[PDB]
């Protein structure tokens, strides 16, 4: 039971937000994903190294491990 | 603790 975008997750396990993209990162090693935030609790706009992987609001976008994601609906 | 810092 992976994760799907557009579904609703936890990023870090502290912070929530939903799926827009998952994949590896050009800063990170290893497998990542893309949550927007609800709310300002993220770091960076939904581009890591100046590489765009999704469209969010400021400070929204979330970059966290598929593993360390979690669906809120529960 | 569940880990932290594994986020951007």
């Amino acid at each position: 039971r992976e994760l799907k975008i557009g579904d609703r997750v936890l990023v870090g396990g502290t912070k929530a937000g939903v799926v827009r993209f998952l994949g590896e990162t050009d800063f990170a090693k290893g497998e990542w994903c893309g949550v927007e935030l609800d709310e300002p609790l993220g770091k960076n706009d939904g581009a890591v190294a100046g590489t765009r992987y999704f469209q969010c609001q400021p400070k929204y976008g979330l970059f966290a491990p598929v593993h360390k994601v979690t669906k809120i609906g529960f | 603790g569940e880990e932290e810092g594994e986020e951007y």
